[PDB]
């Protein structure tokens, strides 16, 4: 009675955009085109490939499957399946709240430019402003000019003592305090996701019609316009460039595998929770195949929408677009691809579209991001919980804002780096691989390939099998290994982390881990019986 | 205006190591990259790397890399570059030269600093007076000369009377024979001069820091 | 990386005359090339920048063209002191490279060899050596003959011509005949003879000198 059985979705399309809205996001935009023109240019679609057929693409639809097949949270469904770990459900709900704090922030920077790009003369086009330094140079000035090691360009003034103001802080040690402009922008972005979440599946599902087709659009728009600038094809030259002999590097298989990986983003629970609200005579198969593969097709066609435009700013500069498109991150898109957009007729437009499409980039991802862990609490305390829905959404979301006021510092985005670089990546790779391991191992494959058998109708392939079994758990282990193995020293504008970043690092790479061991102790230390008898009692599930 | 003044030449063995210098001077040193190129005997011009003087950003050439090694120092505005493992392909001459970040030419250099890698003992040279005999007939013009024979490496500076004058003065280039060179030096200047006044040749070997001056007798 | 080719390592040219080098790069550059000139002996002196732009303190006689990959430098009013060695760079891609270089010998008119002999000073007779010099100055072009003499007979061993580069006032070249020979031999002939084959006349310049204390 009561509730009992779970909601389901209101339209197919729905959830094929809704999974597809988080599998696309910005990173989706400029992060494979990057990794993909330095690592061996077109060559890199080799193993690319390789590592999706083998490592995203099981991990993916073995998590879509699990969830629409047990209709449990991310706690809630290690009851029935393997109680120890449940600690991961907890695991991820602590993993998405670091993500929470540096991802909006970016679309925080995307609207503030948004909302700066209304006026007829665009902000970084000029250097008479209040922000400027003695430095600034720009063009429609004298020819001949000859940039100096101090000089800098109105975009990376904007950019940098504007939007960031991170000329104002020291680093890591002094960061404060707080720009109350980005503060206002995350709070807009908080709202209009908390007007796309608070409902639940519906609202988001609605929203995703918009924040997931509309990128697609801009990039179209991005897409034929940077295609129709003159030099535009040195950007294409370089971005699929074949070459091979970079292939024999052992790191680009690694870098190949961690994009898929962490552009599919399996075991984050947020594909169990879009997948539990769908029905269970529903084919799942395709889904999860279009899904990626809509994903990947993206990101190659994102490619040429980065590249056409800095071909072209390589065009108008001097050439060998790897110059121009050295640094990655936030100043690819911000400052180099706005200066490139800059230069062109009806900027105004391009540039609404451009930074309105980030934050559209972003919303669809967060909406799933946040989803996965509000199903999670919901139906781990039930009753105790779900007396309403806007009340523990309206918490999660004022705590997202919270955890980004270290974020909306002046030196917010040196900690949005060491959150992106050493909490994130390790741990998610080592949940997805315990989840694996836990669905395929202990759970037993047999058995799952009984439950798509129950779901769609006929068993997976010896191919799933194989992937889920050994193929998979091994993928995650690549990445796992050959991170753990070299850390990476990281430098933002002009600045080198201390050498101490990696142990905060760890700290807040750890600080989330925690649960999954400490959780196993708990189970085994709160059931009483022998060792042996109180694991095989806490490894098998539920028999009623 | 704007000099870039080099370290003189050096005679290292082959295996060792050696450091040039380069003083800057004349711009806002903190304001351009400070680059250096290899020159080889008749050969082209080499980038062996740039580095950016505020951080010592060093950007080398995958060709060099191991090879040189360019450091920076602001107290004194002055870029080194140092290089190992010296063989007989390292002998040739080195320039440092300034560079904006774009567009990246090179605007100025410097004088360049011969590098000689051989283990031959530094030889001092044998000036001896090449002077027209006394039989001749003297017209308008006398051509003189003086011998520089015998000297190891190839820094060696032959003069005429501080330098002046020097309008007609043709200077034969060094041949290198069983590890020792040879070259000359000649003059053409009038007979209203000679031998009334002091015509004077000065030859000077840097390597061996020796100065042997000859002066022309009839 | 890229390589900057100069298929032609020398051209001549003439005081006055429109001389243009040639330059090949290995991609598409856009207009990012550099014109250097190394005068012999000097540092190399940038000329040129981004194709067709002259740096500061370039007369106006020099120019430069091209978009593209091959890249064009210019001289319109040939100075005798334009001989130099032009180099090209290109300024795009790391790493940055040159091209091989291009030698501009300046052509002029024939110029008789004024020939000179000398005997061995008192300083190296003293040491115990003694060598005969022989100065060829001022002549166009380069090519010439240099026999020697020692008592009528043509010596051969002992022999070294010395060749300087073309000259940056006159344009003419200059060369050295070297006879170095031992005390022993220079004590036991006298009159020592070196004559020159040049293309200005057919009978080769003949000079002589006496050993008896001249
Ligand atoms: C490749 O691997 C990934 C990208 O795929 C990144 O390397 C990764 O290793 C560390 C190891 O702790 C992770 O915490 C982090 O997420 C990331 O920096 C680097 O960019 C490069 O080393
Ligand atoms: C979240 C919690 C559990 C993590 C705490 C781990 C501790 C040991 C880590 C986290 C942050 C680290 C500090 C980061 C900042 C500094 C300032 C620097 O001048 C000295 C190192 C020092 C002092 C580090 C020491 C080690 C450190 C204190
Ligand atoms: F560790 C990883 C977490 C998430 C991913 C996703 C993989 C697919 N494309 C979007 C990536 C980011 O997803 C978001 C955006 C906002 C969020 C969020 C997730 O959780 C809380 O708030 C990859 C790796
Ligand atoms: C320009 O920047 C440099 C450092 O990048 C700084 O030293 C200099 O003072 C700046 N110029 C002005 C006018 O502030
Ligand atoms: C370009 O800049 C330099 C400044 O370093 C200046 O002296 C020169 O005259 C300018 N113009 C050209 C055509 O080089
Ligand atoms: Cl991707
Ligand atoms: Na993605």
């Amino acid at each position: 009675g009561s509730q009992g059985e779970r909601e389901t979705w209101g339209k197919k399309v729905d959830f094929l955009l809704s999974v597809i809205g988080y599998a696309v996001d910005l990173g989706n935009v400029w992060r494979f085109p990057y990794i993909c023109a330095q690592n061996g240019g077109g060559a890199f679609l080799l193993p690319y490939t390789i590592m999706a057929i083998f490592g995203g693409i099981p991990l993916f639809y073995m998590e879509l499957a699990l969830g629409q097949y047990h209709r449990n949270g991310c706690i809630s469904i290690w009851r029935k399946i393997c109680p120890i770990f449940k600690g991961i459900g907890y695991a991820i709900c602590i993993i998405a709240f670091y993500i929470a704090s540096y991802y909006n922030t970016i679309m925080a920077w995307a609207l503030y430019y948004l909302i700066s790009s209304f006026t007829d003369q665009l902000p970084w086009t000029s250097c008479k402003n209040s922000w400027n330094t003695g430095n600034c140079t720009n063009y429609f000035s004298e020819d001949n000019i000859t940039w100096t090691l101090h000089s800098t360009s109105p975009a990376e003034e904007f950019y940098t003592r504007h939007v960031l103001q991170i000329h104002r802080s020291k680093g890591l040690q002094d960061l404060g305090g707080i720009s109350w402009q980005l503060a206002l922008c995350i709070m807009l972005i908080f709202t209009v996701i908390y007007f796309s979440i608070w409902k639940g599946v519906k609202t988001s599902g609605k929203v995703v019609w918009v924040t997931a087709t509309f990128p697609y659009i801009a990039l179209s728009v991005l897409l034929v316009r940077g295609a129709t600038l003159p030099g535009a094809w040195r950007g294409v030259l370089f971005y699929l460039k074949p070459n091979w002999q970079k292939l024999l590097e052992t790191g680009v298989w690694i870098d190949a595998a961690a994009q898929i990986f962490f552009s599919l983003g399996p075991g984050f629970g947020v594909l169990l929770a879009f997948a539990s609200y769908n029905k269970f005579n529903n084919n799942c198969y395709q889904d999860a195949l279009v899904t990626s593969v809509v994903n990947c097709m993206t990101s190659f066609v994102s490619g040429f929408v980065i590249f056409t435009v800095l071909g072209y700013m390589a065009e108008m500069r001097n050439e060998d677009v790897s110059e121009v498109a050295k640094d990655a991150g936030p100043s690819l898109l911000f400052i180099t691809y706005a200066e490139a957009i800059a230069n062109m007729p009806a900027s105004t437009f391009f540039a609404i579209i451009f930074f309105l499409m980030l934050i559209t980039l972003g919303l669809d991802s967060t909406f799933a991001g946040l989803e996965g862990v509000i199903t999670a609490v919901l139906d781990e305390f039930p009753h105790v919980w779900a007396k309403r829905r806007e009340r523990f959404v309206l918490a999660v979301v004022i705590t997202c804002f919270f955890g980004s006021l270290v974020t909306l510092t002046f030196g917010g985005a040196y900690v949005v780096k060491l959150l992106e670089e050493y909490a994130t990546g390790p741990a998610v790779l080592t949940v997805a691989l315990i989840e694996a391991v836990a669905v395929s191992w202990f759970y037993g494959i047999t058995q799952f390939c009984r439950d798509v058998k129950e779901m769609l109708g006929f068993s997976p392939g010896w191919f799933w099998r194989i992937c889920w079994v050994a193929i998979s758990p091994l993928f995650l282990l690549f990445i796992i290994a050959s991170f753990l193995m070299s850390p990476p020293q990281l430098r933002l504008f002009q600045y080198n982390y201390p050498y101490w970043s990696i142990i905060l690092g760890y700290a807040i790479g750890t600080s989330s881990f925690i649960c999954i061991p400490t959780y196993i102790a708990y189970r085994l230390i709160i059931t009483p019986g022998t060792f042996k008898e109180r694991i095989i009692k806490s490894i098998t599930p539920e028999t009623p | 205006e704007v000099q870039l003044q080099q370290s003189g030449p050096e005679l290292v063995k082959p295996g060792a190591s050696v450091k040039i210098s380069c003083k800057a001077s004349g711009y806002t040193f903190t304001d351009y990259y400070m680059n250096w190129v290899k020159q080889s005997h008749g050969k082209s011009l080499e980038w062996i790397g740039n580095i950016n003087p505020n951080n010592g950003g060093t950007s080398y050439n995958q060709k060099f890399k191991g090879k040189a090694t360019l450091t920076v120092d602001k107290s004194s505005t002055t870029a080194y570059m140092e290089l190992r493992s010296l063989t007989s392909e390292d002998s040739a001459v080195y320039y440092c030269t300034r560079s904006p970040v774009r567009p990246y030419y090179f605007d100025y250099w410097g004088q360049g600093t011969t590098l000689t890698v051989s283990s031959a003992k530094t030889t001092p040279p044998s000036v001896y007076p090449l002077a027209p005999g006394c039989g001749d007939t003297t017209g308008s013009s006398v051509t003189l000369g003086c011998l520089v024979k015998g000297y190891f490496p190839e820094s060696v500076t032959v003069t005429w009377n501080s330098g002046s004058l020097s309008s007609s003065v043709h200077t034969f280039p060094a041949l290198l024979q069983s590890g020792l060179y040879t070259m000359s030096s000649s003059v053409t200047v009038p007979s209203s001069t000679w031998p009334s006044q002091t015509v004077t040749c000065s030859v000077a070997h840097p390597a061996s820091s020796t100065t042997v001056d000859k002066k022309l007798e009839p | 990386d890229i390589v900057m080719t100069q298929s032609h390592k020398f051209m001549s040219t003439s005081v006055g005359d429109r001389v243009s080098i040639t330059c090949k790069a290995s991609q598409d550059v856009s207009t990012a090339v550099a014109w250097y000139q190394q005068k012999p002996g000097q540092s190399p002196k940038l000329l040129i920048y981004s194709a067709s732009y002259r740096y500061t303190g370039v007369p106006d006689r020099f120019t430069g063209s091209g978009s593209g990959t091959d890249f064009t430098f210019t001289i319109s009013s040939v100075q005798a002191e334009d001989l130099a060695v032009y180099y090209c760079q290109q300024h795009y891609s790391i790493p940055r490279t040159f091209g091989g270089g291009t030698k501009l010998e300046i052509k002029r008119a024939d110029a008789a060899p004024t020939v000179s002999i000398f005997p061995p000073s008192s300083e190296q007779l003293t040491s115990g050596g003694a060598s005969v010099v022989c100065f060829l100055n001022n002549f166009y072009p380069k090519d010439i003959n240099v026999k020697w003499k020692i008592d009528g007979s043509e010596r051969q061993n002992g022999v070294l011509n010395s060749w300087t580069d073309q000259d940056s006032k006159d344009s003419t070249y200059s060369m050295s005949s070297t006879l170095t020979l031992t005390k022993d031999e220079y004590e036991r002939h006298n009159s020592y003879t070196c004559e020159a084959t040049h293309k200005t006349s057919t009978s080769p310049i003949v000079k002589s000198f006496n050993r008896n204390e001249c």
